[PDB]
RNA sequence: GUAUGAGUAGCGAAAGAAGGGUGAGAAUCCCUUCCACCGAAUAUCUAAGGUUUCCUGAGGAAGGCUCGUCCGCUCAGGGUU
RNA sequence: CCGAUAGUGAACCAGUACCGUGAGGGAAAGGUGAAAAGCACCCCGGAAGGGGAGUGAAACAGUUCCUGAAACCGUGUGCCUA
RNA sequence: GUUAAGUUAGAAAGGGCGCACGGUGGAUGCCUUGGCACUAGGAGCCGAAGAAGGACGGGACUAACACCGAUAUGCUUUGGG
């Protein structure tokens, strides 16, 4: 239950292949025009489906 | 005369490794584009490296007259800084090292 | 658990006191050879 | 139906308070998972007030708390909840049939990225 | 001094919820209502021990196993008849 | 004879901090510049921290500040790799 | 132009080698405020007229070192400058 031998840096960067995170899904907002979550409300112009929540 | 403007942050109180996963996403993107993506982007460095890259921003068009809307980023590093060591009390009488990373943080943008 | 250090002012000055130490041959013996080291506190 | 990562008992202890939460204020601010179990108890509870019977009173009675949702100014008598559900909630709905409450998603909380949203009463 | 194990074990018995407020920033700070726990105690005094931890006004580098606008933490003044 | 792991334990508020009921044990820690002339002023930020401007022979000398090797951690790229 | 047989390129989720540019860390070089070993000369004791060693105090602001002792960051006199 203890490592027998050190890890090399080719071994330790291998494994961090698959460590990353994913861009979020962000789209444009048709009346503020600016960056926005799909299916989220906007957080600035705080409206959704153009009903100003 | 001036193509570029860089802004950093030394010494700031984040472990170099969780920095380092969030610029992964923004080199090569358009300075609009990447702003938003760290705004969606729910970790702990986000509003650190959003900070680092709208003063870049801020001094590539006071100090260098260049164009807000025609930016990208080209260059973006973390690198590490003076770590501070503390320890832990197990059991047993014993203690372990805790090691409180520290980073710093550099943006750089450019015309394209 | 009871663990061996109980505190206490009147006990701790009428053993490792200055008073006990200066009536004693070996105990002013040890405020002799604390003074040597230019110790701050003697007992 | 779905566990809230607490015991049977104080599961009903949190949909009795969030279901009253919504009758008061008609807008409440919760997590995703957690308004997605309130969005049934809630509805449920608006058609006992679309009957109207004393046998539906005293079954919703057995569930909303009991707190004055506003003083009236009649001497003073303060209104409780139960009266706001029967008298003014439940008139509104008259004619539609299902669905009263609507969810909204919001974005994720900085302490624990938890995602918020906005279930209304409409 | 710096690595590997590795963003892995752990985060030290326990019921919280919503609405207002302050704030650059709030699950964690303040206020209100509801709910829950102890009750020959998880209540009220007083010894030993500690030695300023006690109050007010400011602060968020480090300490707080997270966050902090808060603190038994930092600064400056007070307080024991 | 030594030149900051050396020379006294101690070149620095050292028998100090810390450890022990007590006798007792006992460290680490030097260097901006010739001269503070120690960065009026403008911009991003709550601040920290930066980018210009200025002093200086030098700021890649900016309050562990002469020189700054190696382990260790990154960014870009010429050749090779399922 | 279709069919059949055959031959050969290219790729990078990531990685290796070379180079360029950085960060951490504090070696090495230069330096000396401090030490070590001796030579020549001097001196080899202080105290009931209260010692060696300390506690507490004295400054306009004083936490610490150094100096002094309710005459307390100094008093008198004799010489130097
Ligand atoms: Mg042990
Ligand atoms: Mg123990
Ligand atoms: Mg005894
Ligand atoms: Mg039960
Ligand atoms: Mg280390
Ligand atoms: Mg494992
Ligand atoms: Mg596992
Ligand atoms: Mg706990
Ligand atoms: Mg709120
Ligand atoms: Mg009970
Ligand atoms: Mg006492
Ligand atoms: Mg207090
Ligand atoms: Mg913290
Ligand atoms: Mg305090
Ligand atoms: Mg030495
Ligand atoms: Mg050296
Ligand atoms: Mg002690
Ligand atoms: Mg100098
Ligand atoms: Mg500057
Ligand atoms: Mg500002
Ligand atoms: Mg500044
Ligand atoms: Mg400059
Ligand atoms: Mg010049
Ligand atoms: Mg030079
Ligand atoms: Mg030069
Ligand atoms: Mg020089
Ligand atoms: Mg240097
Ligand atoms: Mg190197
Ligand atoms: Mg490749
Ligand atoms: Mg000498
Ligand atoms: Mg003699
Ligand atoms: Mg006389
Ligand atoms: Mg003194
Ligand atoms: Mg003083
Ligand atoms: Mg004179
Ligand atoms: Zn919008």
């Amino acid at each position: 239950a203890v490592p027998f031998r050190r890890t090399s840096k080719a071994k330790k960067r291998k494994r961090r292949t698959h460590v990353k995170l994913q861009l979020p899904g962000m789209n444009e907002c048709s009346n503020c025009g600016e960056y926005r979550l799909s299916h989220h409300v906007c957080p600035e112009c705080g409206q959704y489906d153009g009903k100003d929540v | 005369e001036v193509t570029s403007a860089k802004a950093v942050a030394k010494t700031v109180r984040i472990a170099p490794r969780k920095a380092r996963i969030v610029i992964d996403l923004i080199r090569g993107k358009q300075v609009g584009e990447a702003i938003a993506i760290l705004k969606y982007t729910p970790r702990s460095a986000s509003p650190i490296i959003e900070k680092v890259l709208k003063s870049a921003i801020a001094n590539a068009e006071h100090n260098y007259d260049l164009d807000i809307n025609n930016l990208v980023v080209e260059e973006a590093f973390v690198d590490e800084g003076p770590t501070l060591k503390r320890f832990r009390p197990r059991a047993q009488g014993r203690a372990s090292a805790i090691n409180k990373r520290t980073s710093h943080i550099t943006v750089v943008v450019s015309e394209v | 658990m009871k663990r061996t250090y109980q505190p206490s002012k009147r006990k701790r000055k009428k053993v490792h006191g200055f008073r006990t130490r200066m009536s004693t041959k070996n105990g002013r013996r040890v405020l002799a050879s604390r003074r040597r080291k230019g110790r701050k506190v003697l007992s | 139906y779905r566990k809230l990562g607490r015991t049977s008992s104080q599961r009903k202890a949190l949909l009795r308070d969030l279901a009253t939460d919504l009758i008061v204020h008609e807008r409440i601010e919760t997590t995703e998972a957690r308004a997605k179990e309130i969005r049934k108890v809630v509805e449920k509870l608006i058609t006992s007030g679309k009957k109207g019977d004393l046998h539906a009173r005293r079954q919703a009675a057995a569930f909303i708390r009991h707190e004055v949702v506003e003083v009236v100014q009649v001497k003073n008598r303060p209104v409780y909840a139960l009266q706001k559900l029967f008298d003014d909630v439940a008139p509104r709905y008259a004619e539609r049939q299902g669905g009263y409450t609507r969810i909204l998603k919001k974005g994720p909380r900085r302490g624990d990225g938890a995602p918020m949203v906005i279930i209304e009463l409409v």
